[PDB]
């Protein structure tokens, strides 16, 4: 029944605003506290806001990070939660929490998914996709994506057909821009009899790229 | 079933209320975060170094921020503190049986 | 205000033995006090409240512990959906501060790495780059060098590694090694080299191609 649905993340330039909204059901809404708890990429959580609940009057405490930058509020007619975030900085690049607190503040019980917030001077970036055929039992076959920003990419194997034996690794920081590559290792009476295509999407650049891979 | 010790501030609803087997009725009202959660409570000596009196009340926990809860507490003869509650804003009352 | 440190920062353990990790405050918070589970790509969930009462749909087989400044989460006969991230945090005076976090991974048996050497591709090498990429999958222990060779010499400069989470069929890892250079620079040599130095084996795993 409890739900939360985080929105709003995306990318920001340095000393900008942005709002995030977290849609809560399932539950009284003003009979809880809620709260914003964020989480840089390969870092530890941060508990940045507060709000309480009716009985309370509303009243909102702050982490020292974000005191006189972001404002925590509730729509009570809604059920909705926000952070208004002003004078954005790099540190404030991570995956935004909206949590509910078990006892009158204590005890985050309910988390949502998260979303994603990127402070960059930096503009947004279409990958090139290169095909990784082996040097020409089992075959390994690659896909490099380089040169993107933003994160995410998605990246599937034969439109997702092609699970086991996938290795997608982590985006890695290389001249300004991202660069991630994956593997799929396959049988090798699979490849090159039967088509093997990376596909590879970057939702805020608007580009879906697929790239069959040919023997060399 | 563990509870939170409170940490916020306490107020009194009411005048103690003094009993007649030498006991005192203490209702207050939870002000802070936690609920439910232990109310923290001592009877101590003027200095803040001894446990002087005894709590009647087994475990006073605050079961919602919006009702009372009442504690009975037995003070020594003289003067006392009854402490309620952590710093900051923790109540030290004065009390003289 | 009050500073949460966890330990060990990471162990591994393996499937069925009883693992106690860690969290210490700088104060006493009697037992305000949370665990929180966070899995590979996943948003945290609360397991522990209160230092001791699991929280809704968490498994019997957890168990908090302890009161004032020292408290210790416990595993009975752990499950490979135990592994993941874990979490403390403080419900005393606000700022609630977490705990650095514990890494718990999976102890398996060893498992030599399954090296693959690539050459840069000919759509790379107009840009005026080239990467040659070597993947070493499906290894255990997660511990591994990388030696890049070109023409018989170490390359150091230019190397970009990434590691992959550990895998949720066989519990073992994989990493990417990508050797950038100019085209130029590429094209002035011949001899690619991707030495592995791994724990299942004294020698090396050898992948090479010449140009």
């Amino acid at each position: 029944e409890v739900k939360l649905v985080e929105s709003g993340g995306g990318l920001v330039q340095p000393g900008g605003s942005l709002s995030l909204s977290c849609a809560a059901s399932g539950f009284t809404f003003t009979d809880y506290y809620m709260t914003w708890v964020r989480q840089p990429p390969g870092k530890a959580l941060e508990w940045l806001a507060l709000i309480r609940n009716k009985a309370s009057g509303y009243t909102t405490e702050y982490s020292a990070s974000v005191k006189g930058r972001f404002t925590i509020s509730r729509d009570n007619s809604q059920s909705i939660l926000y952070l208004q975030m002003n004078a954005l900085r790099a540190e404030d690049s991570a995956t935004y929490y909206c949590t509910r607190a078990k006892w009158d503040g204590h005890y985050f019980d309910y988390w949502g998914q998260g979303t994603t917030l990127t402070v960059s001077s930096a503009k947004t970036t279409a990958p090139s996709v290169y095909p990784l055929a082996p040097v020409c039992s089992s075959v390994t076959l690659g896909c490099l994506v380089k040169g993107y920003f933003p994160e995410p990419v998605t990246l599937t194997w034969n439109s997702g057909s092609l699970s086991s034996g996938v290795h997608t690794f982590p985006a890695v920081l290389q001249s300004d821009l991202y660069t991630l590559s994956s593997s799929v290792t396959v049988t090798s009476s699979t490849w090159p009899s039967q088509s093997i295509t990376c596909n590879v999407a970057h939702p805020a650049s608007s580009t879906k790229v697929d790239k069959k891979i040919e023997p060399r | 079933m563990s509870y939170s010790m409170c940490t916020g501030k306490f107020k009194v609803v009411k005048e103690i209320a003094e009993t007649q087997h030498g006991t005192i009725v203490i209702r207050v009202q939870y002000e802070g975060d936690g609920s439910p959660c232990k109310i923290p409570f001592e009877i101590m000596d003027l200095e803040k170094r001894h446990v002087l009196g005894r709590l009647i009340t087994v475990n006073p926990i605050v079961t919602e921020k919006d009702s009372p809860v009442n504690i009975e507490a037995e003070p020594p003869f003289g003067d006392s503190y009854i402490i309620i509650g952590v710093e900051p804003g923790q109540l030290k009352l004065n009390w003289f049986k | 205000d009050i500073q949460m440190t966890q330990s060990p920062a990471s162990l591994s353990v393996s499937v069925g033995e009883t693992v106690t990790i860690t969290c210490r405050a700088t104060k006493n918070i009697y037992n305000n006090l949370a665990w929180y589970q966070q899995k590979q790509g996943r948003s945290p969930q609360l397991l522990v409240y209160a230092a001791t009462n699991l929280a809704d749909g968490v498994p019997s087989r957890f168990s908090g512990s302890g009161s004032g400044t020292q408290f210790s989460l416990r595993i009975n006969s752990l499950q490979s959906e135990d592994f993941g991230n874990y979490y403390c945090q403080h419900f005393w005076h606000t700022p609630w501060t977490f705990g650095g976090g514990t890494k718990l991974e999976i102890k398996r048996a060893d498992a030599a790495p399954t090296v693959s050497i690539f050459p840069p591709s000919s759509e790379q090498l107009t840009s005026g780059g080239a990467s040659v990429v070597c993947f070493l999958n499906n290894f255990y222990p997660k511990d591994i060098n990388v030696k890049w060779k070109i023409d018989g010499s170490e390359r150091q400069n230019g190397v970009l590694n990434s590691w992959t989470d550990q895998d949720s069929k066989d519990s073992t890892y994989s990493m990417s090694s990508t050797l950038t250079l100019t085209k130029d620079e590429y094209e002035r040599h011949n001899s690619y080299t991707c030495e592995a130095t791994h724990k299942t084996s004294t020698s090396p795993i050898v992948k090479s191609f010449n140009r």
